[PDB]
């Protein structure tokens, strides 16, 4: 699993 | 501006691991994104500072830079056991040709700090050829070296589609030789090729060839250092074997009429190939197979040690020998999953070797993707 979070 | 992410992951090599980044898009203006990562698994601890690129030139020359740290540990990747720490840099310019090709050529400096190695006959080998001489029958030791490399690189992509590919061919050529000055002399090539080549016209049906090849050895006396052999047997080379079995197996000194074992080392030189019968899933809808994906597949492959002596331990296999071509057949399993891109195979290992060791199921959970 991989989360991305632009910010 | 920016952005980060988070990984989580398993594999049966690997154990579970974890992944995590963070990356400025354009630092101050200057085209290049900074970033950090890092990433750590049974065996591995892994972390870099990364600038990169693009469009170092305007024409779509990039630059890749990374500055790491790596700790390796052997007995967790099932290797007889070493530790390795390390760090250095490394920059890559990146050249595209075509739509199909691109050269890179880049310079490296490597620090690698070798301590709580096992007394066995290879790695001393190496040892002695470095002007190295630790004790045999103890395992407080200690090797440093600093090494400068000249990295360049080739990779001819033509697959129609990144992912679960159905035709098409993807080649992968890497070299790096230390540069004068180095501690180590050596030089290493690896070759990887994957073709995708459809037998049917809705492409639900493909044939797929995988190779791998890999050789080094050192120079003027030295010896490639036991820490960049190659490796085979595993979820990702040879199925049905456990993760790095295939090859030499250290030959142990006694500690305080050597020792026979089981315990994978890898080798300077080494062959692999796959081929692999790709097919619509059962029970599942073929509108999934850009998600899901069946396979049967025969593996093989082999590992060896070309500066093994044999006149000196004639009593042991001659693990110089490139004819024990270990062999498997099975059938694997892709979904991307909610839990992230996901392989699971079962093989049987029909073709094997003393001491060699079997891992039928196999099992992998990307963190990247
Ligand atoms: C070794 C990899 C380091 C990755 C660290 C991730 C940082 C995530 O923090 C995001 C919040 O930043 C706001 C300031
Ligand atoms: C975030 C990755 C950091 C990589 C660490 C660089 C280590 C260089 O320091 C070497 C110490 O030399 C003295
Ligand atoms: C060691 C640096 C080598 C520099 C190579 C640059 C060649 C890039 O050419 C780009 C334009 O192509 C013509
Ligand atoms: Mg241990
Ligand atoms: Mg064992």
């Amino acid at each position: 699993w991989n989360w991305s979070k632009s910010f | 501006t920016g952005s980060f992410n988070f990984g989580i992951g398993y594999g049966t090599e690997s154990g579970v691991s974890f992944q995590a980044g963070v990356q400025q898009d354009n630092w101050l203006g200057t085209g290049y994104a900074v970033g950090i990562n890092g990433t750590k698994n049974d065996y591995q601890t892994y972390a870099e500072l990364s600038v990169t690129n693009p469009y170092f030139t305007v024409d779509g020359v990039s630059l890749g830079g990374r500055l790491f740290y790596n700790d390796f540990q052997a007995d967790d990747a099932d290797l007889s056991d070493y530790t390795n720490k390390s760090y250095g840099t490394d920059v890559t310019l990146g050249f595209p040709i075509n739509e199909y090709n691109s050269l890179r050529a880049g310079l490296g400096y490597v620090h690698n700090s070798l301590s709580n190695m096992q007394p066995q006959v290879a790695m001393w080998r190496y040892l002695y050829s470095m002007g190295e001489h630790p004790s045999t029958s103890d395992q407080d030791n200690s090797f440093k070296t600093d090494d400068f490399t000249f990295n360049y690189g080739w990779t001819y992509n033509k697959l129609d589609r990144g992912y679960f590919p159905t035709d098409g061919s993807r080649v992968n050529l890497t070299g790096k030789v230390t540069i004068p000055g180095s501690d180590n002399e050596y030089y290493k090539v690896t070759l990887d090729t994957a073709t995708y080549v459809p037998i049917d016209d809705d492409h639900k049906w493909v044939v797929l060839g995988r190779t791998r090849w890999g050789y080094g050895d050192g120079l003027g006396g030295k010896e490639m250092p036991f820490y960049e052999n190659f490796y085979a047997g595993g979820s990702s080379t040879v199925r049905g074997f456990q993760s790095n079995t295939i090859g030499p197996k250290a030959v142990y000194f006694p500690h305080q009429d050597l020792s026979k074992s089981d315990d994978a080392v890898g080798g300077n030189a080494m062959a692999v190939a796959s081929l692999e019968f790709i097919t619509p899933t059962p029970f599942i809808s073929d509108k999934y197979a850009n998600s899901v994906r069946t396979s049967f597949f025969w593996d093989m492959g082999t590992v060896w040690d070309t500066n093994w002596d044999s006149s000196q331990y004639s009593g042991y296999p001659d693990y110089s020998d490139p004819s024990n071509i270990r062999m498997s057949a099975g059938i694997a399993l892709q979904w991307m999953s909610p839990l992230g891109p996901l392989v699971f195979s079962y093989a049987q290992p029909f073709k094997k070797y003393d001491g060699d060791k079997a891992e039928q199921f196999q099992f992998n959970i990307g963190k990247t993707w």
